[PDB]
């Protein structure tokens, strides 16, 4: 299905965006 | 905003500041950013309207990056470069916009059929193009210029274009101009937030029209979000003063 | 408004109405709508010649059917209804001389006012509501529940209490006289002696205690505080 | 219209009434009833006139119950939300209605000849669509539009719309707005009092044509009379914010 | 034919209107 | 003070006491028992750093456990008895708002008030007591029959006319504040959490009618009018 729907759980809080404690997303 | 001139401690001698050329050729500044919001952005060039859907739907929400085309994306029905626009660029730098957006339509037509441009205020979802409203087959019997909402029509044999300006009718301060991911799943009741409705277009036959946007006059935009990352390759596409 | 302390004959403090050869008491504290206005203006034109009142007959108080309110009735049911000339004329109080002029003129505009009176005792209770709705000819089965008679003129009754009600009537019609009476003589093509329509409700149910009785009554007393009629005829017995 | 306030005796403390909100987001206020009243609602989308009748009659009366289409009932040529619109639902709280009504009449159509629109004053029937007045078979010789009564004329080419304010030509003080069965069959004087007149439209060709009305500015509703029964079922057409 | 043309006897009055002495009509 | 005569809501001449985003009505009188001072100029000394007041969270009418009154109930029996603060910070109403400040701050000087609303019958009767003992630690079992509460502040309710009673209580401890939580980590030596000591004592006996109930409720109501907080912590779960 469609890749954007979703983050992956490694790198995601509950909400669906990036946790503040993944600091490697830039 | 914050310039950074805080930052700048040196207050050793400098080279003049000179005049500036503002002016020098002619007195049309173009520098301010609600003229340039206000000037007509292409949304959709050419695209069909068809009698068996409810009609034609266009979020209400300003040119950004929520329109950016990207080579080997899917085809949608937007245009190709309202993501280079000056004012999608100027929108990718504020977060919240609040006010009214104006939609020029253009029915290419002459004939004597009202089309009907219809006003729907928030009410949660984002959507645009052809749409079977709750997935019926018949709609001239239940019409969305009919049921209430604000319409206003066109009549092309007497102008095929219109210019309406819809409000800014939502439960929210502001806007939210863009996300990081456009088709991203996450909470739905903010995810209706970037848009503050629909404009719903609906003719009597199979018809195609065009549709342009801008920022009304009673329009502000703020959270600056300073600049994102960015790419160009203008360079390989034209000759130097050098051969 | 205050009670006083028990004597002779009780807490003596009643308060009452005297309307003409007519009186009504009160033991408690009474519910009135507002004072609301009628058309005028139309008066003077629908009519080229003199109206008249007959206030000492018309203004006094008739009491009209009583009404029965059991355990058994449920919200939104109708307790009574009145269409009204017509049904104070040839249905209910016949003999009143409140009737008199309908006898003998043809069109009128009507003002009124009617008391309910209710009698239920300490250890009972239950809510009725009464409206009036204008002009209700061939549209008294819509805006008829419980709810579009708290959006009209109306008044509330509580039955333990026994508060008295008192609702003002002005004439709202969309002609500018209503027709007294139906005559083998006179058009079918236009029904008459019906401006309004009167309805007495349960808002809640009468309850009543163990042994208690299962029912109370209510009185309606009916008065015209401006009747004006229009077009003499030689008189005919009503409806 | 009686508050209830009346009832409400309690005197005890309460929590604050705060401040409105109305204006805030703009002062494009929408609670006046008048103002509602005024703004069009479409009777008939894409209808037939065929010049062998004497026209295509609209009875003139505001929007309300009315009209108001029924599931499973027989069909019409009135448009099916009408009974949903804002003003078919103010309408079905007030029995009384006095003054002129607007009706915006477009003619699908680029053609040089003249449509007639003819206004007829109270006369007692209360008719709508196309009929043959006193059933002949021509009525070119006899048009309605050149008999003496109040007529104008819509030429396509030159505007394929018109506006015009039908006057409140009627023997009552108030014209009647609805009955509990708009098909019974009672007292014939009674039965046409919900209607001040008709408006005929009449072609020279086959064509069609769209009709929307709305409250003139000489116009007053009153006799309230409370709310009536109602159903909904909105629910169940829509997902709710938590998927 | 038409049901909606006329009122029973029983629950209306000469003029093909509820009587107000019905008053199970709601 | 002075009924009126009954209307379509009865007798509507309540009372009412409005308190931060509470609000509690009464329908007859209110007993109130007298505002007396508690112990000040040691809190500028006792405390090096300001103290703290959070009103909107601490003055509100706080609910706590319903009481129970029956025909078996004899004289002198308790029928509640609250260790103060507290019982209403890990015992009763333990969710409450007026809590929260007790979570971080080690000491405190209160001042409370407490309303009491009974729900007996007309065909009851009885009569309760609810009195208030200063620093009562290691004293709760002597001077505690209805004669020393008839002596220290208290109210008295009658059980058929629910009459609202109002105890006003100030600080009076032997030290300068009263600690608020007992901790691991905290001192042995010391039992916080307790200045006073409210009982709740049948005064009378409950009596009903033939078939009449055989009991009725009390509710009581606390709310702060004066909780001062002072050397502030990491905050705790209370008790
Ligand atoms: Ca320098
Ligand atoms: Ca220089
Ligand atoms: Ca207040
Ligand atoms: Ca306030």
């Amino acid at each position: 299905d469609n890749p954007h729907r979703f983050l992956p759980a490694n790198v995601s809080n509950r909400w669906n965006e990036y946790s503040s404690a993944y600091l490697p997303r830039v | 905003m914050d310039t950074g001139a805080k930052e700048d401690e040196d207050e050793t001698a400098n080279f003049s500041d000179g005049v500036t050329a503002m002016g020098f050729q002619s007195l049309d500044t173009q520098v301010s950013i609600k003229d340039i919001l206000r000037r007509p952005v292409l949304l959709f060039n050419h695209v069909e309207l068809d009698p068996d859907y409810t009609g034609f739907f266009i979020p209400i929400m300003p040119p950004s990056r929520m329109m950016q085309y990207k080579s080997g994306d899917k085809e949608t029905s937007f245009q190709r470069l309202i993501g280079r626009t000056p004012q999608a660029a100027i929108m990718n730098l504020f977060r919240f916009w609040r006010g009214s957006l104006r939609y020029t339509i253009i029915i290419h037509s002459t004939d004597g059929h009202p089309i009907y441009v219809t006003h729907v205020p928030h009410t949660g979802n984002r959507v645009y193009g052809l749409m079977k409203v709750n997935n019926l087959h018949e709609y001239t019997k239940v019409p969305i210029f009919g049921c209430g909402l604000t319409t206003e029509m066109i009549i092309p044999s007497v102008n095929p274009s219109i210019c309406v300006e819809v409000p800014f009718d939502t439960e929210n301060n502001w806007a939210v101009t863009f996300d990081e991911d456009a088709q991203r799943n996450y909470s739905w009741r903010d995810k209706g937030d970037t848009v503050t409705g629909h404009l719903v277009v609906t003719p009597v036959v199979s018809v195609y029209m065009s549709v342009w946007v801008e920022a009304g006059d009673d329009f502000e935009v703020s959270n600056f979000y300073g600049p994102p990352s960015v790419k160009t390759n203008d360079w390989n596409y034209a000759f130097s003063d050098e051969h | 408004e205050v009670p006083s302390k028990e004597s002779i004959q009780g807490d003596a403090t009643q308060q009452s109405s005297k309307e003409e050869n007519t009186i009504i008491t009160r033991d408690q504290q009474q519910t009135v709508s507002e004072n609301i206005p009628s058309t005028v203006g139309d008066l003077v034109i629908a009519s080229s010649e003199p109206t008249q009142q007959f206030r000492s007959l018309t203004n006094r108080w008739m009491p009209i059917n009583s009404i029965r309110v059991t355990v058994n009735g449920k919200r939104n049911d109708l307790l009574a209804q009145y269409y009204i000339p017509e049904d104070f004329l040839s249905t209910h109080a016949k003999c009143a001389p409140n009737t008199i002029p309908f006898e003998t003129y043809v069109y009128g505009k009507y003002e009124l006012e009617m008391k309910f009176v209710a009698n239920g005792n300490k250890f009972q209770c239950g809510k009725v509501i009464i409206s009036v709705k204008f002009d209700s000819y061939q549209a008294d089965n819509i805006n008829t529940g419980f709810q579009a008679a708290l959006s009209r003129p109306h008044i509330m009754l509580d039955l333990s209490t026994n508060n008295e009600g008192v609702l003002k009537i002005p004439f709202r019609y969309h002609r500018a006289f209503v027709r007294n009476q139906t005559h083998k003589t006179a058009t079918a093509g236009v029904r008459p002696g019906k401006f309004a329509s009167i309805y007495v409700q349960v808002l809640s149910p009468l309850q009543t205690g163990e042994g208690g009785a299962n029912d109370m009554f209510i009185r309606p007393f009916y008065r015209y505080t401006r009747a004006e009629f229009a077009g003499m005829s030689y008189k005919v017995p009503l409806t």
